[PDB]
């Protein structure tokens, strides 16, 4: 069986694009991330998502944004997509001024806390480091 | 009732514990590959199958190029985390 | 060049 | 060259951070569901799609029964973590 | 080539580690029902033509030595590898009958660089164990 | 009865 994708709206696609960070994070400017953000905007436009691009949000702005989106009425929407483009650690995404737990963000959308998305696919696409291990690969 | 954690999909660019790679001109390897596979297959394939092709493209077609030997010739595999309870098609019918 | 995230 | 973490699949019985449930007579919810879906579907569906039906069966058909109120009426969602690079079928052409 | 090659002579090994009884040291209680699961898995993967090996009530040392040993076999004529872990657990941790083992330690034996005859082949780990102490109360549909 | 793992 398949999710019902024929509601009047495919849904929102929120793209959070963090390029420049406070020096305290020690992250260097994420060159190339604007290309990703525009590629994503176009790709999801073509899938008939209502794309909202946000650039350079602090961690407080990320949470406030995700809380606000979770309190909208998604009744006429089939799905929800959030793309995070940032620095990260395992389980963590960076605002421009520091880390916030990914669970904090995704908990706004739990089945009991966002009832107009209950039973609907909630997609989190995350371009961010998850630690500092390096994969040297294996010849094939 | 359904579990409150059901119907989430986390499409991570890299495996737990690892760095994720980004080309300074072309963008991150994962999003480059994700947009390309959506463009090609969203009209046809179920989303997990699209993400498996993204896994393959990232795994096989990219390797890092760095002036720092420590970071040179490295590889990446994305990580699909699915709590979905149904197949996802971006078209209808 | 490639950079990490 | 391929990543050393490529081509693994982790089929976890439950979401990260959570308990996993086992019926003392019939076995774990997840294994009961996995065996049932493999029996029913391995001759035709790709494995991620079998695992998605396992997610649905665990999520909708099971709820804990306990004499302890603390553990009573609880739910479970399994968690598919795929670093696979290809489709997996348990049969061959 | 969008599908794994599954027509090697052998589908592969399916290792089932079934831990039911834990050292009174550990404090963990008996996992009633796990033998039904173990027997159900054995029959399911037999029908999929896997070479099944059932192991019961392994200490954490025996789990590490078994998985190390299995990772040093020659899987050249095998299409895939499956491991099933039935036990108590914590996030990223599986319990032997006497104490915890990191799942990473177990799966690292099979990494593409360290188990060359499984390189490019699907390696499946099925894990029936807790991952913490959160409770899902559900939402009425 | 159900039990946790």
């Amino acid at each position: 069986n398949s999710y019902k994708m024929d509601y009047p709206e495919m849904g929102l696609c929120i793209i959070i694009n963090n390029k420049n960070f406070h020096k305290s994070t020690g992250m260097t400017s994420r060159s190339g991330t604007d290309v990703d953000a525009a590629n994503l905007r176009e790709t999801f436009r073509n899938l008939k998502y209502e794309v909202r691009n946000k650039n350079d949000l602090t961690r407080e702005e990320i949470v406030e944004l995700m809380r606000d989106v979770s309190k909208e009425d998604h009744s006429k929407r089939s799905s929800f997509v959030c793309v995070l483009l940032s620095h990260g650690e395992e389980g963590i995404i960076f605002g421009t001024n520091g880390p916030v737990d990914l669970k904090k963000i995704t908990n706004f959308f739990r089945g009991d806390r966002c009832r107009s998305l209950t039973g609907k696919p909630k997609l989190f696409i995350i371009q961010a480091c998850r630690g500092t291990e390096l994969d040297c690969g294996i010849e094939t | 009732k359904i579990p409150v954690e059901a119907d989430f999909l986390y499409a991570y660019s890299t495996a737990p514990g690892y760095y994720s790679w980004r080309n300074s001109k072309d963008g991150s390897w994962f999003i480059q590959s994700l947009c390309a596979m959506l463009k090609q297959y969203a009209d046809k394939l179920e989303f997990m199958h699209i993400l498996t092709r993204v896994n393959r493209k990232v795994a096989t077609e990219f390797e890092s190029f760095s002036f720092d030997a420590t970071f040179h010739a490295k590889k990446q595999i994305p990580c699909i985390v699915s709590m979905l309870t149904k197949e996802l098609y971006f078209y209808h019918h | 060049l490639d950079e990490s995230d």
